[PDB]
């Protein structure tokens, strides 16, 4: 039917 | 209050291990088969009623993972504290003889997302009839699980839901007979 | 068999619901092994260290535009959109109890197949209801979007006696009685 | 530094193949590739979320796509048919805005001897203009060139101009008809009198035609049409 | 699905302000705003997910719960033309999509039309010519040459920064003979009172 929609992760800040 | 509907991302990072899941008062709605990279709806009419396409999903694992590993190393490769499970086991609707019915195994609040579940008809393993659901978040951070095995009830039959987990020493077994 | 030290990072996206979707909340949320460590609320509009190991996803996500702009809209374009998706099989679904009642002197009102979690069951003795000693397993939620419960009264039976167990569930306009007799 | 693609300018032989490039240093998941055909919309043909995982779009076929690294999507066009002349766009994104390569535009041809430079003449203003405006326009016309891959400039004493310029955004088809018709441009460069009537003052207009490379095979009598500035220029006329 | 984009064209005085508009079915969101200028630079204006944010001329609203996004355009330009896309991203699958457009055309709002025609001589051999018709004002159009064997240009806008003074021209050439300026435009309608030479 109608679609779900999501929240992206985050990248966490590089090493 | 009124409603609450969890959006629950896990990586585990020596097992190589992920799950994405929607819940919804804590009853899944769907997850998503990281194998076979596909909607998996916890029951069929959610189907029919909602669609929902999964390609961001599966980025946001891998994300997870970039993420645990930069974790794992800034918080100085500090492991998790097992948490042992909290099996019950009763059946699904009023036990009475010689009547389809389905025994449910809860494996409530407990740590590392991994359980070995196993049931067993007078101490024998059997495996036909089993579903199971995956890994359910709670409040606190541990996980919810639950193992079905439908049956015929006898006067006979004992059953123990065997779940093992690295908390425990030994696998909790727990009786289930018709009294 | 054996094994080995793991390592475990969750994301929790939780939306919450007042009143319809009146008031929403969005919280966000990291957890490494059992430890929350950096949040984003909605009512806050900004990440947050919970702890200190967090402390640097917090900064570095604060120092982004997009990110910031998307997480507060989220509200609508999120949470609010979901809601309106799953309204109808999530916040309507009705589905009708099964009672039965017997004994295991002790009394066993069967509650199961059910679904939304709330429901009040009370004890009957000829018309008139019963306070005293009603025993109650509290609520369980079955996994399978159906919930169950038993209750029960500790009173021997006398020959005669009427027990009628009520229940009362949104799924019913009626309430749903099933009584028992010595 | 946003979205970087590669060759903004390509000839592409029939049957032939080729790489778009396509990177971006803002640590992107989301990235995409799109075609528009002059005076239309963006069509997707194959987007990718993040490494190693990508796509179909709503025209993926005749092209290919690999993601092993989030900085990079290079798209593929395995056996160049006409139908793949358009002008193809890069995109990243992750939690909101959208960022644009500065586009690939390529030709598809059956031979390259369907490709030439333009020629570039410049015309002074006239005396009646002079005249009755006190301003002086020039004008630079870019004939028979083909593909439609020109960046015209001008030019006064050895300085670029902006300020009294304009450009034909779009150029016009020496045969409207003919498909691969050879094409025109034209600019112009207005003044005022005084400053067009001061000979020590100098005028170029020069276009950076894209053609051919190095490696391009050339059999024909006529000159390569390589990748290459053509001019004219002129100078003030006191009278 | 779906990006619906209201006016789909929209031709102003330059200073006048502009409302562009776009509709999305609730199976897309997060939505963005996007200038292609006219040699195709694809420019971002907004990211505009919910409620309004400013920058210079342009203000866009996003009525999320609603599903519709206004752009204005204060003291248009010129320079703004160019077509408009509202993007926007499928709910769950991430595919950035768009649509149709509004082309947008800013026309300078010309105070002394001095509309006409001059002769210029290539620079190289007095033969080869062009003719220039200009100071037209933002109200006559150019008509793509009845005879094929002759080319005309479409208008454009140059600025004369230096005295804020803008002015339309228009080319046309051709190497027949029958050609003249007296009669290179004589296939577009063309100002009552335009200055013919010689």
């Amino acid at each position: 039917g109608e679609l779900i929609g999501i929240l992206n992760a985050a990248k966490v800040p590089a090493d | 209050e009124e409603h609450v509907i969890i959006q629950a991302e896990f990586y585990l990072n020596p097992d190589q291990s992920g799950e994405f899941m929607f819940d919804f008062d804590g009853d899944e709605i769907f997850h998503v088969d990281m194998a076979k990279k596909e909607t998996v709806w916890r029951l069929e009419e959610f189907g029919r009623f909602a669609s929902f396409e999964a390609q961001g999903a599966l980025a946001n694992i891998a994300v997870d993972k970039a993420n645990l590993e930069i974790m794992t190393k800034r918080s100085n490769y500090t492991p998790i504290t097992n948490v042992p499970p909290e099996v019950t086991v009763l059946t699904n609707s009023p036990v009475e003889l010689r009547e389809p019915n389905v025994l449910i195994c809860f494996i409530d609040k407990f740590t590392p997302p991994v359980v070995n579940v196993t049931w067993l008809r007078n101490g024998k393993p059997v495996t036909t009839g089993v579903s199971e659901t995956v890994f359910l978040p709670r409040e606190d951070h541990l996980f919810r699980k639950f193992h079905y095995l439908p049956f015929l009830p006898s006067t006979e039959d004992v059953y123990d839901c065997r779940v093992e987990h690295w908390g425990l020493d030994e696998p909790l077994l727990k009786h289930w007979e018709f009294d | 068999g054996d094994t080995r030290p793991r390592f475990l990072w969750q994301l929790k996206f939780e939306c919450h619901f007042f009143n319809g979707t009146e008031r929403v909340r969005l919280l966000e949320r990291c957890i490494y092994n059992q430890e929350e460590s950096v949040r984003f609320d909605s009512d806050v509009g900004e990440y947050r260290a919970v702890t200190e190991l967090g402390r640097p996803d917090a900064e570095y996500w604060n120092s982004q535009k997009d990110l910031l702009e998307q997480r507060r809209a989220a509200v609508d374009t999120y949470c609010r959109h979901n809601y309106g998706v799953g309204e109808s099989f999530t916040v309507q679904r009705r589905v009708e109890p099964k009672v039965t009642v017997y004994p295991s002197n002790l009394l066993v009102c069967s509650v199961s197949g059910f679904y939304p979690g709330s429901i009040e069951v009370r004890w009957f003795r000829n018309g008139q209801e019963e306070k005293a000693g009603v025993v109650s397993t509290g609520l369980i939620q079955n996994g399978d979007w159906t919930f169950q419960t038993l209750v029960m009264l500790e009173t021997v039976p006398r020959s005669g006696e009427v027990y009628t167990c009520q229940v009362e569930h949104p799924s019913v306009t009626s309430p749903l009685t099933v009584e028992w007799r010595a | 530094a946003g979205v970087t693609q590669t060759p903004k300018f390509r000839i592409l032989k029939i049957g032939q193949s080729m790489t778009l490039q396509c990177t971006q240093d803002m640590n992107h998941n989301y990235m995409y590739w799109y075609r528009q055909d002059p005076g239309m919309g963006l069509k997707l043909i194959y987007y990718s979320v993040g490494a190693g995982i990508t796509d179909k779009g709503e025209v993926p076929n005749g092209y290919n796509v690999s993601r092993s690294t989030t900085e990079d999507f290079p798209l593929r066009l395995e056996l160049a048919a006409p139908s793949q002349t358009s002008v193809y766009f890069c995109a990243s994104t992750y939690h909101g805005t959208g960022y644009f390569g500065e586009g690939s535009w390529l030709t598809v041809v059956e031979d390259l001897n369907k490709v030439f430079p333009p020629e570039v003449a410049v015309f002074e203003p006239s005396e009646a203009e002079i005249s009755h405006t006190q301003k002086a326009t020039l004008v630079c016309l870019a004939t028979g060139f083909f593909p439609d891959h020109v960046e015209l400039s001008w030019w006064v004493n050895g300085k670029e101009v902006h300020s009294g310029v304009c450009t034909d955004p779009q150029p016009l088809k020496e045969q409207p008809a003919l498909n691969d018709s050879r094409y025109a441009l034209s600019s112009r460069l207005r003044v005022s009198a005084t400053f067009w009537q001061n000979p020590r003052n100098h005028f170029r207009c020069q276009v950076q035609f894209y053609g051919l490379s190095e490696n391009d095979e050339w059999t024909q009598d006529r000159a390569k049409p390589v990748t290459q500035i053509v001019s004219a220029e002129a100078w003030g006329r006191a009278d | 699905i779906q990006v619906e984009q209201s006016p789909p064209d929209l031709i102003l005085q330059e200073g006048a302000n502009s409302t562009l508009r776009c509709n999305f079915s609730d199976s897309v969101n997060n939505l963005q705003w996007f200038h292609q200028n006219p040699w195709g630079q694809l420019i971002n204006l907004f990211y505009i997910p919910s409620g309004t944010k400013q920058n210079g001329r342009l203000s866009a609203t996003t009525v999320a719960t609603e599903r519709y996004s206004l752009l204005y355009i204060s003291s248009s330009q010129t320079t703004d033309s160019g077509v408009y896309f509202c993007a926007a991203l499928i709910q769950g699958a991430q595919k950035l999509v768009f649509g149709q457009g509004t082309r947008l055309t800013i026309n300078p709002n010309i105070q002394n039309p001095d509309p006409a025609v001059y002769q210029l001589r290539d620079s190289k051999s007095s033969d080869k010519s062009v003719c220039l018709f200009t100071d037209f004002d933002s109200q006559t159009n150019v008509s793509q040459s009845k005879d094929s064997d002759v080319y005309i240009t479409d208008k454009c806008v140059l600025d004369m920064r230096s005295m804020d003074f803008k002015s339309n021209s228009a080319v046309a050439w051709s190497n027949k003979s029958d050609f003249a300026c007296a009669n290179a435009f004589n296939n577009s309608i063309i100002p009552e009172d335009t200055f013919f030479p010689s």
